[PDB]
């Protein structure tokens, strides 16, 4: 709860690349695709609808832990 | 100019000369009847500390009539620092 | 019989996120161990629940859902003294061939010990007379790969009288 | 030339191509124009899914001749990769199961490399949207010639494909070309109007 | 793949006949084809298990009845490996108690043995 | 030969730089790739006859 | 000291067990470390470590000191845990010098480490109670005056006793005793008037509490010395120069130590006058004997004066530097043979010689001389000077000499005794648990016979015990059996050996 | 290979992994510099530390410890190499969480 | 350091390798136990 309440963009490109590696294998679609054959953009839709069901597990370097949904952080 | 060798020497090379014959007598009998005296007799002894058998599986009724039970021995704590009291 | 501690890494696909992890954990690991003798411990037959189930990681690499479960497996490993009811899969002539009822043919009691009236001909004779009962006495395991089973153990025959076969 | 600096610290890398660049500024700053001949070469391996799986059995049904298709098609269940240049290429379409690996050729909407031999800054390589166009040279909008100091005279271009969905995001959203707008240095802008535009 | 204990806590043949039952539910429930041709050595351990089970006198049994066979038997100082047996067998006779059961010296007492069989026989 | 069908009728094509094995009936390849030596290690290597590697 | 490493785990593996061996190797290898930094490194339990610390200075293998901030620092010592392979020697020579109540004696001080004179006597009476019989009972008399004899000829030494610690700051108590000990109560036995029988375990307060004995190693090495000297004396000259040099030696127990380079001047009167009376050997032939001893072109005694009479001294590192000389000859003859035994001692007597000097004064023809000495310089057993006319130091402008450092080949000789002993004490164990099956097959098919041998002994069970499948095996049994027995002769033969070269090694050893 | 006529493919070169770790891509640089260019699989045993091969570790003689692992060719022949130096990387391998 | 992790070909700490993610999928931690007759 300390840390920037926005999502940045490493973990905006870690979170799309592994839901487009998701989805390129056969993962459930959330947001009900209209003829978007492309996994990167189906990851796009996802993260605009903000129903991504990753959580970021942010690590501080003294060994603490923290967990952030998608819906909690901030987009841009 | 040395020729060469289609195989490794052998993992075992011979030698022409071989090891002596052990002395024998009334002496060397007692050595090793005295040595295997000691290996056997070192074991059984409170000294001889064998590792704890450990993931006992169950505990029956005859435990009691099989339980390995031999005396102890009191290290003197006179003589040995306080670190080693369990 | 007994309850066993394990803790494995499990890997569920992608494809299966739409299912409930409680139980395609549950699915995997009795597939994983379905019919397998674990060194040192026994034959387990099933999972028998699933005590902690931490985190499911995601790595950088295949992408698939990563948990360390912590779980209680059953497991067949009589005390050396536990009483079996095996049925006579066969006999030779320096031992008999009893089976487990379906559960494992692995049972060879040597016949060196019961009152001297043993002896098989090949003719398929168990016992030379005067649902069959089994003292285990000692377990054993080893090793299978040794190039780029495991679980037999002896079985004790004291005088157990049989009044009703023998 | 030793372990360390020639084979550790940099190394070569397969599905790359190097061509001559030329201007074109019909074209968004974000994208770039790649050759036929070059997007017939350079694959990309696409896992079927439920949602391309007819956009796959087209691409396969066309082949390697046509510029939409693969040239090779892996299962799923067996390791084996078959040649879409032999055989009834129908049948491979009609037998394609969810899981398999087909190295489709590269089209329009792929996020694909883009970098310089010399390379000073970051900017220097950035990656773009792919698009295929009948010539033989890369084509990109001016704006970037900045960033890239590049100025048509003959210079040879490197162009990088990834292989993998995380290394395609990765580019699109860190290397982005509208994401890099400005240089880390000093914050100055270093895409924008440039000559013949400014005049 | 690494073990903590093998021998953690014993169990008698009812559990595992439960843990079957509820194993063989949960899979006609939930027939999978791909699940079963990866492993299929999984259903035939455990209608193997099961019918060897069910040839056993395993059937009849709550845990209530358990829980009240282990509290009279805790009365006769008897070790958890002969009542995990008792109950594993079932002796609805005397000679199985008196000649099957192991260390039957100075436990008979000649007047134990009909406790036993009453209270198995219930 | 092809693993599946059994057809031995296997071509060496030249594809876009890359040399592989592949069946004419089925399409399917049995080998990929081959290993080449470069020119810069071609030049460092001292070439060694049977003349003189067997005294 | 890898070789020695691997000896004392070996031996402390076979003698004490597994938790504690670990425990042992780790204090060689790491030396005095805390026993919290010992518990972390060894990865185990505490009280298994405690335990272990415990039983290793029961026996006196290690030892345990004070430093700053009052920790404890726990050290072994590998020259201990070496010198317990010795213990069937000890025993055999306490049970030559002494009857067999001093073997008993010296047996349960070894395998007890530290014990009481009551608890030694006591033991000593329960374990011959059962050698006797015929009803009679043996008393604690003889068995006082035998250890009181074992104490006075400094064979057994009281262990180190903690000081009164009412009278040393009474008050908060260290964390280690510290463990003193003092040369007037060395040797001393206070009085124990207490008399018993000792029991024939049927198996149906302390006045001396305090005082520990141990087996006074240092006695029996020294009296190992004297009877090897006296053995090459006797192989030498004679049988006679062998007793007048055993009467010396024996006058000179008590006032030499065990380290100095001669030992006090003793007379020829008062040796003649201690010499057993058994030999009818006159003044003047004595003188002779020991005038040519003193002419010996081995120096094992000297004049060193001329008053009262014959004056003489005996060379205990002269001596020790000739045995050492024979047994590496001996050893370069049984490895090498004879014309390489030859060779050797003739570059051993000149300080520096040249190959063709080699040839002309061993008298050995070419192409098989150089093949010697190369062969010996392989093993390191020589040593080239390699005297250069120019600081390059070229092989082409430069000569070379063998030279024999007898320092260096008697440590890679008891290098390779000990790894020897080693290797063979692994291969005694390999042929034992490679064959555990037959042995417990035995153990079982001869306890059928232990079992019900008065009670309920019946003929019936004479004839199946060799019916059984291990008739045919007996001959792999008896093979195990000699072959554990030559392996172990083997090994207390080069035990004394190693006795030889570890005290040639010490004797040059000044500790400065 | 390096020249074109060799087939040869582009090198990312020290300034090219320079800019790639400055825009904090770390899958993009493993696929490029690792996948795609050198990747093999190898055989480690967990015990002693060293390389095997089809999974089985002759130097303990043993197949339990030995496990697979992704790694560049360059690694290897790089570990090769110092190995017949006589200095051994030992290899401490450990589970991915 | 991210040059052995260049060299040993894993995901360098720097960058988006910094943190990692987590899969909401949907489960119950701790989940019931089934209870012991026996024991
Ligand atoms: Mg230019
Ligand atoms: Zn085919
Ligand atoms: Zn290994």
């Amino acid at each position: 709860r300390i840390t920037t309440p926005y999502m940045t963009k490493y973990e905006r490109a870690r979170v799309l690349g592994t839901r487009a590696l998701q989805i390129a294998m056969c993962a459930p679609v959330m947001v009900e695709l209209e003829g978007e054959t492309d996994p990167l953009l189906i990851a796009m839709k996802e993260l605009k609808a903000r129903k991504i069901p990753i959580i970021i597990r942010r690590y501080l370097p003294d060994g603490s832990y923290e967990d952030w949904g998608v819906d909690e952080l901030i987009i841009t | 100019l040395p020729d060469v060798v289609l195989k490794p020497p052998p993992l075992f090379p011979d030698t022409d000369y071989k090891p002596v014959p052990l002395k024998t007598g009334e002496g060397e009998e007692y050595m090793l009847a005295l040595k295997q005296e000691l290996r056997e007799t070192m074991k059984r002894m409170p000294y001889f500390i064998e590792t704890p058998e450990e993931r006992q599986d169950i505990e029956r009724y005859s435990k009691r009539y099989m339980k390995v039970y031999k005396e102890e021995w009191i290290p003197d704590w006179r003589r040995l620092p306080r670190e080693m009291m369990p | 019989f007994v309850l066993v501690e394990m803790v494995d890494t499990v890997r569920i696909p992608p494809w299966q996120f739409e299912r409930k992890l409680n139980d395609s954990i549950a699915e995997e690991l009795n597939k994983k161990l379905a019919n397998k003798v674990v060194y040192n411990v026994g034959l387990c037959i099933c999972l028998f629940d699933i005590t902690k189930l931490e985190d499911a990681y995601v790595f950088p690499g295949d992408g698939a859902s990563h948990t360390k479960v912590h779980f209680r497996c059953v497991v067949f490993h009589p005390f050396l003294d536990e009483i079996l009811i095996g049925k006579i899969k066969g006999c030779s002539p320096e031992g008999v061939h009893v089976s487990l009822g379906f559960f494992d043919d692995i049972l060879i009691p040597p016949e060196s010990l019961q009152q001297p009236a043993k002896f098989d001909e090949a003719e398929q004779v168990w016992v030379w007379e005067y649902g069959e009962e089994i003292r285990f006495r000692v377990v054993d395991e080893s090793f299978v790969d040794t190039s780029p089973y495991t679980l037999v153990g002896s079985i004790s025959e004291p005088g157990l009288g049989l009044l009703s076969w023998w | 030339q030793g372990r360390f600096r020639g084979n550790l610290s940099g190394k070569r890398v397969d599905f790359s191509g190097r061509t001559v660049i030329s201007p074109d500024p019909n074209l968004r700053i974000d994208e770039v124009a790649v050759p036929v001949h070059v997007a017939k070469i350079l694959t990309f391996p696409e896992k079927v899914n439920k949602a391309n799986i007819n956009f796959l059995r087209k691409l396969v049904q066309n082949g390697p001749e046509v510029h939409p298709g693969a040239n090779f098609i892996q299962q799923r269940h067996t390791q084996m990769k078959r040649f879409l240049k032999y055989g009834n290429r129908e049948k491979m379409a009609q037998e394609l199961k969810y899981g398999d690996i087909v190295e489709r050729h590269l089209i329009d909407g792929d996020v694909v490399l883009f970098n310089r031999q010399p390379s000073l800054h970051k900017l220097s390589i950035m990656a773009h949207l792919a698009r295929v166009k009948p010539h033989r040279t890369f084509r990109f909008n001016e704006c970037v010639c900045t960033p890239y100091n590049a100025d048509f005279d003959g210079d040879e271009m490197n162009l990088h494909l990834p292989q993998t969905e995380e290394a395609k995001a990765e580019a699109l959203v860190l290397m982005g070309t509208k994401a890099n707008l400005v240089t880390p240095r000093n914050g100055e802008p270093l895409i924008a109007a440039i000559q013949d535009f400014l005049t | 793949m690494e073990v903590k204990d093998a021998n953690s806590a014993l169990l008698s043949n009812y559990e595992v006949f439960q843990l079957l039952t509820d194993l063989k539910e949960q899979r006609k429930e939930s027939g999978k084809n791909k699940h079963s041709s990866g492993q299929q050595n999984l259903n035939t351990i455990t209608y193997e298990t099961l019918k060897y089970i069910s040839k056993t006198p395993c059937r009849h049994q709550s845990p209530e009845i358990v829980r009240e066979f282990l509290t009279a038997l805790k009365s006769h100082k008897l070790t958890k490996a002969e009542k995990l047996q008792l109950l594993n067998h079932r002796p609805v006779t005397a000679v199985e108690i008196q000649l099957m059961v192991e260390e039957s010296e100075e436990r008979l007492t000649e007047e134990q043995i009909e406790a036993l069989l009453h209270t198995v026989t219930s | 030969r092809c693993p599946d069908c059994g057809s031995t009728e296997l071509v060496e094509d030249s594809h876009y730089s890359q040399s592989q094995l592949v069946c004419s009936d089925c399409g399917c390849v049995v080998t990929e790739g081959v290993l080449t030596t470069t020119f810069s290690d071609e030049g460092n290597l001292r070439e060694v006859t049977y003349s003189r590697s067997t005294g | 000291t890898q070789a020695e490493i691997k000896l004392c785990s070996l031996l402390l593996q076979e003698h004490f067990g597994e938790i504690v061996e670990k425990i042992g190797v780790h204090l060689i290898r790491t030396g005095s470390q805390p026993l919290r930094v010992i518990a972390h490194d060894t990865g185990t339990s505490l009280d298994q470590v405690k335990k272990a610390l415990c039983v290793l200075v029961q026996h006196n293998l290690v030892s345990y000191q004070v430093h700053k901030r009052g920790v404890v620092e726990y050290e072994a010592q590998c020259s201990r845990v070496l010198r317990m392979l010795r213990y069937p020697r000890y025993i055999y020579t306490t049970k030559t010098l002494y009857s067999d109540t001093g073997e008993l004696i010296v047996e349960e001080l070894l395998l007890n480490g530290k014990l009481t004179m009551s608890a030694v006597v006591k033991k000593v009476a329960d374990r011959l109670t059962e050698t006797m019989e015929d009803g009679k009972t043996m008393d604690y008399a003889e068995v006082s005056n035998t250890f009181v004899r074992l104490a006075d000829t400094h064979f057994v030494q009281r262990c180190p006793s903690v000081p009164t610690t009412e009278n040393s700051d009474p008050g908060p108590p260290p964390p280690a005793p510290t463990l003193v000990i003092n040369e007037k109560d060395m040797y001393l036995v206070p009085k124990l008037s207490l008399i018993g029988k000792g029991k024939r375990r049927r198996s149906s307060p302390i006045p001396d509490d305090g005082i520990y004995w141990q087996a006074n190693l240092d006695r029996f090495h020294q009296h190992f010395r004297d009877q090897a000297i006296v053995s090459a004396v006797a192989n030498r000259m004679d049988q006679t120069s062998s007793e007048i040099v055993r009467t010396m030696l024996r006058m000179s127990e008590i006032t030499t130590s065990s380290s100095a380079p001669f030992t006090q001047p003793l007379s020829s009167n008062e040796i003649f006058r201690s010499l057993p009376v058994g030999y009818n050997i006159s003044k003047q032939v004595l003188d002779q004997y020991l005038t040519l001893l003193a002419d010996d072109p081995l120096e094992f005694v000297g004049k060193s004066g001329d008053s009262g009479g014959g004056m003489y001294v005996i060379n205990l590192h002269k001596a020790l530097a000739s045995l050492a000389t024979a047994t590496l000859e001996s050893v370069v003859q049984e490895r090498f043979g004879s014309r390489c035994a030859r060779i050797f001692r003739l570059v051993l007597q000149k300080k520096h010689i040249e190959q063709k000097q080699v040839e002309d004064f061993a008298m050995i023809p070419a192409k098989e001389a150089k093949d010697m000495l190369y062969k010996m310089l392989s093993e390191n057993f020589m040593s080239l000077q390699e005297i250069p006319k120019t600081p390059d130091h070229a092989p082409s402008r430069t000569f070379y000499l063998y030279t024999v450092n007898i320092l260096s080949a008697a440590r890679m000789l008891l290098h390779r005794c000990y790894k020897s002993i080693a290797n063979l004490i692994e291969r005694r164990q390999f042929e034992t648990k490679e064959n555990k099956r037959l042995l417990e097959k035995s153990q079982r098919v001869e306890a059928i016979i232990a079992s019900m041998q008065a009670t309920g002994a019946e003929e019936a069970q004479l004839q199946e015990i060799e019916e059984m499948i291990t008739a045919p095996e007996r001959q792999q049994l008896e093979t195990l059996k000699r072959n554990v027995n030559k392996l172990d002769a083997s090994e207390i033969q080069v035990d004394e050996t190693i006795f030889l070269l570890e005290s040639y090694i010490e004797c040059t050893m000044k500790r400065q | 290979t390096e020249g074109r006529s060799r087939d040869g493919g582009l090198r990312l070169g020290e300034m090219e992994r320079d800019c790639l770790i400055g825009y904090g891509a770390s899958m993009l640089l493993l696929e490029r510099l690792m996948i795609s260019s050198d990747a093999f699989e190898v055989d480690v045993c967990g015990q002693c530390g060293l390389l095997g091969y089809s999974g089985w570790c002759h130097y303990c003689k043993s197949s339990c410890h030995v496990s697979s692992l992704r790694i560049p060719y360059a690694c290897k022949l790089l570990f090769q190499e110092l190995q017949s130096m006589n200095i051994i990387p030992r290899l401490k391998l450990s589970k991915y969480n | 350091g991210v040059s052995e992790c260049i060299i040993m070909g894993i995901p360098m700490n720097i960058g988006t390798g910094l943190f990692k993610l987590l899969h909401k999928a949907d489960r119950d931690p701790n989940p019931p136990k089934r209870p012991l007759i026996f024991d």
